[PDB]
This record gives structure tokens, C-alpha cells and sequence, in this order.
RNA sequence: UAUGGUACGCAAGUCUGAAACUUAAAGGAAUUGACGGAACAGCACACCAGAAGUGGAACCUGCGGCUUAAUUUGACUCAACAC
């Protein structure tokens, strides 16, 4: 299943992983199949606040940090 | 040293109490004595969770996966062990309704 | 594959009683005759679990009844089914238990006058009134003797209530809110009860239906 | 060609339930369908019977390779859904499912299987004979 | 514990119950350390994203062994061993 979504960082929330070496971010979306849902991701590698992402799911929502 | 005034259970006015096998190892503990915590968990992993709503043949139901109810009761011993419970300084360890 | 294993197998759909859909609900399966077993007497005593899947219009929201029927009848490739149980999903019934009131449970032996002996098994609450949320200190507990007195009153009114009534009424009763709504008005004297639920329903003594009595609860619309 | 000795007469709108009675153990997994009465049975996958490990018998990995077995099996008896039974070893002994338990549930609807009520039976005293225990557990 | 019990017990034992002898401590709560196969929280290239690699080879140079008339000697986890 190839089904791809270009996903915007609007906030970039906790650090998070056992190393500590993935970021939590919040997500805008631009497909124009879902647009402006927002949604909260894990990411690994370094980011800033407004990047594009490749998300292959957008029902994947990544559990948030307390 | 009479280090807790409860001494651990919760029992007065009686000289008896009916002891209950601990969940984890089943060690005979005081009812009073036992940790014992009720559980309302989900039978599945909410990713799972997704999977199967898909899948559900009837769609009348709304939130219509049952819940798991345990009633979880810790020997001490565990309950310690399993850091359902854990140890914490003099002042603190009177306080009673904690949670969130 | 070598001989599929059900290559002997025979298949029947499930019908239901006068409460009931007359629509199948389920199909089961059975081995063919084999000159001694005869296919229809192997199914004589045979026992189905279900919701209500089985009334179309009202199910949908009952999850939490389940109803035991046992099949008195097969005809025609098709198995038909009389009454046999009543009962609670763990759900329905764990979601009802809380701390800080009483649990009143109330058990009945009754007979109908279609021949019947049934155990009836009914569960009750503590109804707070004050306005505040139950906890350790907004206790609701109902004194014993009232207990003994809910028990005493609700026992008799179904005693009452099967004597006058076939299986069929009280079944249909039984499923649904109506005893519920009479037991609140008997009971609410003594204490202010909730969730009134009818836990369990045993079928004790059985009569085998005579041709006619089984065309009587077949009967459907 | 097919010959499926499941049920005559279907549709495409059709429902054909079957009974999945699921045992969840910390040493096993037990994948079980039969009919609604329950007597007949149809398929029957154990753990231990798709690992060679004792000690896998009961992980995720066996449930749902088992899963998947019972799935293609009932597939060809011509059975789009299953109701749910689950079960932990329960009585006296633990009434927590094992570890298969989820991984099986999810992996019977993973592979396109409809999925019907759900209820957790699980065998519960309303008291008990005495626990395999010591009258001091398992110590270690 | 010994012993005596017209004190008990079928028995196990219970009740009653010594002294000789020996000894400067044993003991109670609490403080501070140290420690823990307890709980929590920091920090460091400790790990994480990586890189260059040693460990494998020949050779060089230290240790240890082993031979030796002698194989001078100090130094063995970081915190000995191209010191
Ligand atoms: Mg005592
Ligand atoms: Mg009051
Ligand atoms: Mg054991
Ligand atoms: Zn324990």
C-alpha cells in the first residue's frame, strides 16, 4: 500500500526515546485529501518548528508525553 | 520503633480478618493488609484497537469492546517488588488520597 | 487435502420462540445418519448462547442479555428452538459494581402455569440521593433489615407475577424494563434502589411440548 | 473445484458466524472455533503447535501464525465472522489473559476476518478451593 | 534448662520452676557516615547519531611465563604493562 501525506511541524513539543534520541512534534497536514488536521508525531533525526515530513499514515498517532 | 501507627492494615474493632491469595504469587495476606487495586484496562493495544473496529460485523455498537475488570490484590512483598507501591519518606507516608 | 472432515456434515438454521425474531439467527452442524444415528435425534438436546441479536428492531443497544435456547424441534433442515436460560455479560455487570453502597442480590423458584420451574436471580443497588459524588465519604449503604425486606418484597412479586403467567409472557417480560420499573415502585418505600437487573434465569423443570404448545410459540407475525 | 462442506446456502450480504473460544495462558495460546452451540468443532490451533521452543509457546509470534491458520481454514468453510470468547487459565489461578491474547485477537481481524460480540469469559469463583500456592507463594 | 510436683495430659507437652558457674556489657530510642542484588533525581563521549579504529596479520616495544651462571628491579581494574 503506497499512500503518501506531506506533513507540517507546528510546534515541537518533548524530546522522547529510551536513548533519548527522537523528537515530538505537532503536525499540520497538507495532502489536500486531509487538509488542515493536525495530528502528533514521533520523529527521529533533527527538527525545527515548520519542516515538511513524509508521513505514510496519518491514523498512526504517536502517544503523547507526560 | 512502631514505625506505622496503622501498622500496615487497615483493621480495627475486630480481632479477625479474612485472609485473600496475593494475584502475583498467591501468598496468603490480610484483606486489610493486602494492596489491592481495581483495574479498568482495554483487552487491546489501541493500534490493535483500530484493527478490530474496522473489522467489527455490528456497527451498533458504540464503544462496543467490553473493558477487562481486575481486582488486583498485592502480599506486600510484591506489591514493593512490583513498585505498584513504593517506599517513600516519613512525612509522606501518612498521606491517604494521593492519585492525580 | 485428503477427505475434508466435514465432508458428513449436515447444517441447520437455528429458529426462535414467540419473544423472539423468527428470523434463522444462527446455523449449526451436525453428522450425517448413519443407519443407526439419526441426524434430527443427535441435535434433541443441544444448547445456543446469544444476545439479543435476536429481536431486529430492539437489539441493537442490548449487548447485555444473554438468552440460552434449547431446540425441541427439528424440522425440515431447519432447527427450531424453545426457552432455555437468561444471563448477563461480564461487561454489563462489572460496569454496575461500585464501592460505597450495598449490593442487594434477591433469589426466586417459581412455577408457571405452562408447566414450568424456573430460579430467578435479581441484582440491585444503592441509590444515592443526597447530590454528591459517591465516594469514601459520601457512603450509601442501606441498613440490612431493609435489605431483608427488598429481598422479601421483590421474591414475592415475581412469585406473583410467574404463577399467573406462561413462559412466554413471562420470558418476555422478564427480558425486558418492564419488572424493573414495577420493582423500583414496590421496593422505594424501604430504600431508593438502581440498576434493577434481572442477573440470572435457570430453567429448573421443563415439560416437553406437545405438538400444539410448540405451533403456539411458533406462532410469529 | 471447491467443495466446501460448510453451510449450503450463503449471499454475499450474508453473515456466517462462527464461535472462537480463545485461551490465553503465560505458557500457551489456544485458538478455537466451533459453532454457535459450541459442540461441533471446526478448527483447533495451539502455540505450541507452530513453535518448537517450550518457551515460545505462548508469545505473539505463535498466536498469530496460528491466527492466520484458523483464519484460512474457516475462510474455505465459508465464515466471515467469528464471536469472541476469551479465557485466562482463571478458577484459582490468575484471571490476567497471557500475552497471545491480544496479538491473536488482532491478528483473526488482520486477516480479514469480520469480528462479532465480544466477552471475556473467564472462569471466577464465587469461592475457591485452595491456590496452588505454598501458604507463602512462590518465594523467589 | 536441672530438679520436685497425692498439678494436669493417652501422648506430644502445659503449668509450677531453680542454683552452681560465667560475664561488663547485653539492651532502647535517635544522629551522622558508609553500604544495599530499595525508590527517585542529576551529571560526563557514559550512552545516543556517527567516524577512525584496536581485537585478526607481519614486525617494534613493554608485562608475564619459560629457559639462564645472570636473564637486576619497582609497578598489576580504571589508578601496572613506549610507565
Ligand atoms: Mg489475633
Ligand atoms: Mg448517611
Ligand atoms: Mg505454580
Ligand atoms: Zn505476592
Amino acid at each position: 500500500t503506497e499512500e503518501t501525506t506531506k506533513a507540517r511541524i507546528m510546534d515541537v513539543l518533548g524530546k522522547t526515546g529510551s536513548r533519548g534520541g527522537i523528537t515530538q512534534v505537532r503536525v499540520v497536514l497538507i495532502s489536500g485529501k486531509e487538509e488542515g488536521r493536525q495530528l502528533i508525531r514521533n520523529v527521529k533525526g533533527a527538527c525545527r518548528v515548520g519542516d515538511v515530513l513524509e508521513l505514510m499514515e496519518c491514523e498512526r498517532e504517536a502517544r503523547r508525553l507526560r | 520503633p512502631v514505625k506505622r501507627r496503622n501498622a500496615g492494615r487497615s483493621q480495627k474493632n475486630r480481632g479477625h480478618t479474612r485472609t485473600v491469595p496475593c494475584t502475583n504469587c498467591g501468598r496468603q495476606v490480610a484483606k486489610d493488609k493486602a494492596v489491592k487495586r481495581y483495574t479498568v484496562r482495554d483487552m487491546v493495544d489501541p493500534s490493535s484497537k483500530r484493527d478490530i473496529q474496522q473489522k467489527l460485523a455490528f456497527e451498533n455498537e458504540k464503544q462496543g469492546i467490553p473493558k477487562l475488570y481486575v481486582k488486583l490484590q498485592y502480599c506486600i512483598s510484591c506489591a514493593i517488588h512490583s513498585r505498584v507501591v513504593r517506599v517513600r519518606c516519613a512525612e509522606d507516608r501518612r498521606i491517604r488520597r494521593p492519585p492525580i | 487435502r485428503t477427505i475434508d472432515p466435514l465432508s458428513r456434515k449436515e447444517w441447520y438454521d437455528f429458529r426462535a420462540p414467540i419473544p423472539f425474531s423468527s428470523k434463522s439467527f444462527g446455523k449449526t452442524l451436525v453428522t450425517k445418519s448413519s443407519g443407526n444415528r439419526i441426524a434430527s435425534e443427535e441435535i434433541k438436546g443441544r444448547v445456543v448462547e446469544s444476545t439479543l441479536a435476536d429481536l431486529k428492531d430492539n437489539s441493537n443497544d442490548k449487548a447485555w442479555r444473554k438468552v440460552k435456547l434449547v431446540i425441541d424441534e427439528v424440522d425440515g433442515r431447519n432447527a427450531k428452538t424453545s426457552f432455555y436460560g437468561l444471563d448477563i455479560t461480564r461487561d454489563r455487570l462489572c460496569s454496575m459494581i461500585r464501592k460505597w453502597q450495598t449490593l442487594i442480590e434477591a433469589r426466586v423458584d417459581c412455577k408457571t402455569n405452562d408447566g414450568y420451574i424456573i430460579r430467578v436471580f435479581t441484582l440491585a443497588f444503592t441509590k444515592k440521593t443526597s447530590a454528591g459524588k459517591q465516594s469514601s465519604t459520601s457512603t450509601c449503604y442501606a441498613k440490612s433489615s431493609q435489605v431483608r425486606a427488598i429481598r422479601r418484597k421483590i421474591n414475592t412479586f415475581i412469585t406473583n407475577e410467574a404463577a399467573k403467567l406462561g413462559i412466554a409472557e413471562f420470558s418476555k417480560n422478564l427480558i425486558g424494563e418492564d419488572y424493573t420499573k414495577k420493582i423500583e415502585k414496590e421496593t422505594k418505600n424501604i430504600f431508593p434502589l438502581q440498576n434493577i437487573t434481572i442477573r440470572k434465569v435457570k430453567v429448573l423443570k421443563r415439560p416437553k411440548l406437545d405438538a400444539t404448545k410448540i405451533a403456539e410459540l411458533y406462532s410469529h407475525e | 473445484e471447491v467443495i466446501s462442506y460448510g453451510p449450503p446456502n450463503v449471499g454475499a450480504n450474508e453473515n456466517v458466524f462462527g464461535v472462537c473460544h480463545i485461551m490465553a495462558t503465560w505458557n500457551d495460546t489456544f485458538i478455537h472455533v466451533t459453532d454457535l452451540s459450541g459442540r461441533e468443532t471446526l478448527v483447533r490451533v495451539t502455540g505450541g503447535m507452530k513453535v518448537k521452543a517450550d518457551r515460545e509457546e505462548s508469545s505473539p509470534y505463535a498466536a498469530m501464525q496460528a491466527a492466520i491458520d484458523v483464519v484460512n481454514r474457516c475462510k474455505e468453510l465459508k465464515i466471515n465472522a467469528l464471536h469472541i470468547k476469551l479465557r485466562a487459565k482463571g478458577g484459582v489461578e490468575t484471571k490476567q489473559p497471557g500475552p497471545g491474547a491480544q496479538s491473536a485477537l488482532r491478528a483473526l481481524a488482520r486477516s480479514g476476518m469480520k469480528i462479532g460480540r465480544i466477552e471475556d469469559v473467564t472462569p471466577i469463583p464465587t469461592d475457591s478451593t485452595r491456590r496452588e500456592g505454598g501458604r507463602r507463594g512462590r518465594r523467589l
